[PDB]
């Protein structure tokens, strides 16, 4: 019989339910009480980077917060010079149906993948300049959702099997795999320090990932739906989430569940895509709405919106400097914002 | 004006860039993508097979060019990911059309067919896009009705009910239950087709078997249809 | 049938969740006060600089 | 004193109107990158831009001069008489245009689509104003359209060949392809009755919205200009008819200007835009 081990699981989640309760003495929304809200964060666009054919469907920020990587799914991802709005390449994929794309920290090499369940490794500093790829990362047995890479020979990657994986760039081959996920995996970030990750999933959690014990730590359920996007807050102790929920949800990684939820009566549709500002003051949010809403990550007050797009924000980026937020669309144009 | 080299070289790579991409403009509106969907069942297999006439296995999508007429065709096939579909679709929100291919020949199986088709028909992300019904193996649906094992109105107890539309075109000597059989199955997915999307999206229904070389055919031809319809939504003429 | 390794594997990651070391949400909060106010004054999207700063204009 | 009072009440009115929805449609394009990604605009816009032409450039003059019952701007008048010839002429085969454009679409989809583009448009819109000011300004510049007050009057070789380039050639070109158009849609709504048909006779009048539309669409613009250009071939001809009848049905011409915005522009994607701009 079975029994017993359903017993022992439920019997933990009481105790868990229990624990979190006796660490509740207060919530954010009271502390915060006293905080001068932040003004009207009246943001406008500076740039409108054009020449995609097809939704974009991905983008991401180089650590020099000068370049960007987008993707569409007309099958170019595009390397863009932010300032001068310049194209530095364009890479034609063997796949149409591109779901991700991150560029690594060096600005060395840039990675994506999607429908295909391959992630593919460009390098853009080979000898003849004419950009190709490097590696070809096979193994998932699902659609690749999300990739990052931690260093220049280490990437991580999510994927609609319902696990994430560990890869090692010069053997090609999983390192590590991750797989206390039910449901396909959406979403997935590093922390500041890159031994931890999150990821958030179709099951409505989010785990909490050791990359080298390879293991699962903690785990986190307060959505009542499916989970599209997760980031970090600055610090490393705490992070974001965005759902089919039409909420976002803040969590700390040692009061062990919801810090913070950011709801208005005037949204009900899915949220697509989540950043924080450099001090982690702003939550800055994408949505199924044509819009970006901004949100004080104390107050959970709207503190403005972004409206320049005219289909689906797809994604969302702020500048590891935090001078720019960069904001996708199903519209095929990238927008950046001060 | 105020370029450096460096700025100079920048914009000449910039130009040299845009060059391709409106070059690669042209082939990306020259060709017309199409998403393959049908269960285990439903030989859609044998269909992309028979259509490489026109023209690692691990991957999670397959493609196959054909071309009729002179327009280029890009047929995807989704296979080796999970059976959860909800969330890679929403990929497929500006294809053509949907090819949907169903056995028309097991009707334990064909309630599931009616219910895979009903979510894809009414989902959120899909609302624009018609499907190419090919309610596949009419030769094994022959067979099974030919065999004079009777049993369809155990499945269906409406088929006790149900009698032949006049609009109806039978092939040559095609024997009456047979004609009343591949209509009744036809007409639960104009059931469902019919109920919802006011005009937006239509369903296109068509009785075939794999080996048929007149698939590409029809598949233009239903191809011309969709444009032609969205043309006239347009204008208001529809 | 493997059902009872699924369960079992379940229940061990449940325990070390469980014994996790956890924290008064009045502290977590804290922390979260004492980095906002102490970076708030060099984030540019809450304080715009003026346009011969900013790359952007 | 009444009717030139209630005159000058109702041809200011007729202007503002044509002047507002026609700004309308150039408001709307200007902010919407969708709208000029979308070919079928550039048309849409041109239109509005000849019918823009034709409320500031000719209605207001001639208008002063209906309620006052003489032309005091004389130089002016050569000038006017080139300018209406060329954005009536414009207006009209802006319309022609339009119908070329939706036969093409559903003519021939696959084609339309590869070939298509805003060079196109853009090549297209620029021969129908190249014509309208071809035709205007050559023939009022080497004086070959006449054979205080203003002569409006032409001559007969002149009216004649001006009304075939002008109006019945275009006339006949919308005939052509919205026929045309009637009867692909025809086709195409039999096919989705069967269906329609079958699904209701298996679970046991939408052509009068495509009369509605096409009638709308030839018969405000037949209505308005039809009787213009014949009096326009009969009375040069005869010199057959009133002045006060003739000057009711010059401003039929310039009425039709006031439906244009309304008949092609009034589409959801418009409507929207409009919407969002007036709040
Ligand atoms: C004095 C006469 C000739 C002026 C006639 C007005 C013409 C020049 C106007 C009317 C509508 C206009 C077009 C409206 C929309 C677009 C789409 C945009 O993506 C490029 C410009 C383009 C193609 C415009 C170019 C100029 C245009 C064609
Ligand atoms: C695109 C549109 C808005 C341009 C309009 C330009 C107009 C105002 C210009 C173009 C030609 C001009 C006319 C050309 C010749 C003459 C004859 C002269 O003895 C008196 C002024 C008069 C009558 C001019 C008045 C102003 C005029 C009508
Ligand atoms: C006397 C007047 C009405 C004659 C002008 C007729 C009108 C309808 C003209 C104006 C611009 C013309 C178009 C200009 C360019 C092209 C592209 C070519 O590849 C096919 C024909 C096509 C599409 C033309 C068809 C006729 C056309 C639409
Ligand atoms: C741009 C083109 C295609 C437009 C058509 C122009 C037509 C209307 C032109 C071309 C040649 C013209 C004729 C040339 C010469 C004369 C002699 C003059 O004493 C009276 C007018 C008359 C008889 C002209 C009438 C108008 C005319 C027929
Ligand atoms: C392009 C085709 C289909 C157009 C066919 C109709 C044309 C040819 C018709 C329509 C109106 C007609 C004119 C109407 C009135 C008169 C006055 C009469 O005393 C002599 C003939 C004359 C001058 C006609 C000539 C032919 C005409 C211009
Ligand atoms: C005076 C009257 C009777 C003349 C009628 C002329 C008609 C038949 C002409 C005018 C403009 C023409 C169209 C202009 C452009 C195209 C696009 C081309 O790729 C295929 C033919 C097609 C679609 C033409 C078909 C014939 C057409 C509709
Ligand atoms: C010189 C001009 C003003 C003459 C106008 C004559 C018009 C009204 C005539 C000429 C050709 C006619 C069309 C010829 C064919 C058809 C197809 C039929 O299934 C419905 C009626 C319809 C669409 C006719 C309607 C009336 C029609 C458009
Ligand atoms: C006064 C000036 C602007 C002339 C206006 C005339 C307009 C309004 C007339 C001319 C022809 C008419 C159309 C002729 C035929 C039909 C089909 C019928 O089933 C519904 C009405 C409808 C669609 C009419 C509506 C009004 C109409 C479009
Ligand atoms: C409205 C559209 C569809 C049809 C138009 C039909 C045309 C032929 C009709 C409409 C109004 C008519 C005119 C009305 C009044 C007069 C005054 C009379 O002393 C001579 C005939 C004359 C000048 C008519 C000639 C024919 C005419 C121009
Ligand atoms: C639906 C809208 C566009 C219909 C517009 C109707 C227009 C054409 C009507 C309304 C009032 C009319 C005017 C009323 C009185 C006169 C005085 C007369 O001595 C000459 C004609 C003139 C100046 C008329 C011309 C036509 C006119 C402007
Ligand atoms: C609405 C009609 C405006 N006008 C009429 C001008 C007037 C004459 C008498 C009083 S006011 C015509 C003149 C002739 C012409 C033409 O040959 C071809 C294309 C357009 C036009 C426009
Ligand atoms: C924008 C305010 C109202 C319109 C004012 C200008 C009217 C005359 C010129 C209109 C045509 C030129 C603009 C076409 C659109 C474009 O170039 O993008």
């Amino acid at each position: 019989e079975l029994d017993q081990l359903r017993q022992e699981a439920e019997q933990l989640k009481n105790q868990i339910r229990d624990a979190r309760k006796a660490c509740a003495d207060a919530t954010l929304s009271q502390i915060t009480n006293n905080i001068d809200p932040v003004g009207r964060i009246q943001m406008r666009t500076r740039r409108t980077l054009r020449g995609h054919l097809a939704k974009i469907y991905a983008m991401h920020w180089g650590t020099d917060s000068r370049l960007l990587v987008s993707a569409s799914q007309d099958g170019k991802l595009i390397i863009w010079d932010s300032y001068t709005t310049n194209k530095v390449h364009a890479i034609p994929l063997r796949s149409s149906w591109v779901m991700t794309c991150a560029y690594a920290p060096s600005g060395n090499y840039v990675a994506c993948g999607g429908l295909d369940n391959i992630c593919s490794i460009y390098n853009l500093k080979t000898r003849e300049g004419n950009v190709r790829v490097s590696r070809e990362l096979a193994g998932h047995t699902g659609y690749l959702s999300c990739c990052r890479f931690l260093d220049d020979n280490q990437i991580v990657t999510s994927s609609g099997d319902t696990t994430c994986a560990l890869w090692d760039i010069e053997t090609g081959q999983q390192t590590t795999t991750f797989t206390g996920h039910t449901g396909d995996v959406m979403s997935l970030s590093l922390a500041p320090d890159t031994r931890l990750f999150v990821s958030g999933a179709c099951d409505a959690s989010a785990k909490l990932w050791d990359v080298r014990e390879g293991m699962c730590r903690q785990t986190f359920t307060g959505h009542e739906s499916d989970i599209n996007a997760i980031c970090f807050f600055p610090n490393g102790n705490a992070f974001a989430t965005g759902s089919d929920d039409a909420t976002c949800r803040l969590f700390d990684l040692r009061a062990d569940q919801e810090l913070m939820t950011y709801s208005h009566d005037n949204i009900i549709c899915g949220i697509t895509s989540v950043s924080f500002s450099k001090s982690g003051r702003l939550l800055l949010a994408g949505y199924d709405d044509f819009n970006c809403n901004v949100w004080d990550a104390l107050k959970a007050d709207r503190a403005g919106v972004l409206a320049g797009h005219d289909n689906r924000v797809s994604c969302l980026g702020v500048t590891d400097d935090g001078m720019a937020v960069a904001t996708g669309s199903w519209d095929s144009f990238l927008k950046i914002w001060n | 004006c105020t370029l450096s080299a460096e700025d100079k070289a920048a914009v000449e790579r910039s130009k040299m860039i845009e060059k391709q991409l409106q070059k690669d403009k042209q082939v990306y509106r020259a060709t017309h993508r199409l998403l393959l969907l049908g269960a285990d069942n439903s030989g859609k297999s044998t269909i992309v097979k028979q259509m490489r006439i026109y023209h690692v296995k691990t991957s999670g999508i397959f493609e196959t060019k054909f071309q009729v007429d002179k327009v280029n065709f890009h047929m995807f096939d989704v296979g080796a990911q999970r059976d959860e579909r909800r969330k890679w679709i929403q990929c497929f929100n500006d294809v053509t059309a949907i090819i949907f291919v169903v056995d028309s020949s097991d009707y334990n199986r064909l309630q599931e067919a009616l219910n895979d088709f009903k979510s894809i028909w009414n989902n959120r992300w899909l609302r624009t896009i018609s499907v190419i019904l090919f309610l596949n193996k009419q030769d094994l649906l022959a067979e099974k009705v030919l065999a004079g094992k009777s049993k369809i109105e155990d499945y269906f107890p409406e088929f006790a009910r149900y009698t032949t539309p006049e609009d109806a075109t039978p092939e040559p000597g095609e024997d009456p239950r047979v004609t009343r059989a591949k209509y009744f199955i036809r007409d639960e997915f104009l059931r469902i087709s019919t109920a919802s999307g006011d005009g937006r999206h239509y369903c296109y229904p068509h009785f075939t078997c794999s080996v048929d070389t007149e698939n590409a055919r029809r598949i233009f031809n239903d191809c011309r249809d969709i444009i032609q319809r969205m043309h006239l939504r347009q204008y208001e003429l529809l | 049938t493997a059902s009872i390794a699924q369960a079992r594997k379940l229940v061990e990651q449940l325990k070390m969740e469980a014994n996790i070391d956890r924290i008064k949400v009045s502290k977590a909060a804290a922390d979260l006060m004492a980095y906002c106010e102490a970076h708030a004054k060099e984030d540019p999207l809450l304080t715009p600089v003026p346009a011969s700063e900013n790359p952007f204009r | 004193g009444p009717s030139q009072v209630v005159t000058a009440c109702l041809l200011t009115l007729l202007i503002i109107w044509t002047l507002l929805g026609n700004v309308l449609v150039c408001a709307a394009i200007v902010r919407s990158r969708h709208l000029r990604a979308n070919m079928t605009n550039v048309f849409i816009v041109s239109l509005a831009v000849s019918d823009l032409f034709v409320a500031l450039l000719v209605m207001p003059w001639k208008a002063v001069a209906e309620v006052a019952g003489y032309w005091p701007f004389g130089a002016f008048c050569d000038v006017w008489v080139a300018f209406d010839i060329m954005c009536s002429t414009a207006s009209i085969l802006n319309l022609c245009v339009i119908s070329v454009d939706r036969y093409w679409a559903i003519s021939r989809p696959f084609r339309y689509k590869r070939k298509m583009t805003q060079r196109m448009a853009l090549v297209m819109v620029g021969l129908a104003w190249t014509l309208s000011i071809l035709i205007s300004f050559i023939p009022v510049q080497l004086n070959w359209h006449r054979d205080e007050n203003c002569d409006s009057s032409l001559n007969r070789t002149y009216a004649i060949s001006s009304s075939l380039i002008s109006f019945y050639i275009p006339v006949a070109i919308m005939i052509v392809t919205y026929t045309r158009i009637y009867r692909i849609a025809q086709v195409q709504i039999r096919r989705i009755s069967s269906l329609e048909r079958a699904a209701e006779h298996a679970q046991s009048k939408k052509e009068t919205k495509v009369l509605k539309t096409l009638s709308v669409i030839m018969g405000v613009f037949v209505c308005c200009w039809l009787p213009f250009f014949i009096l326009n071939c009969m009375v040069p001809f005869c010199s057959c008819v009133s002045e006060t009848t003739f000057d009711v049905f010059v401003w039929f011409g310039w009425a039709n200007s006031s439906l244009n915005p309304v008949i092609y522009a009034f589409n959801a994607d418009f409507q929207k835009v409009f919407a969002q701009l007036l709040g």
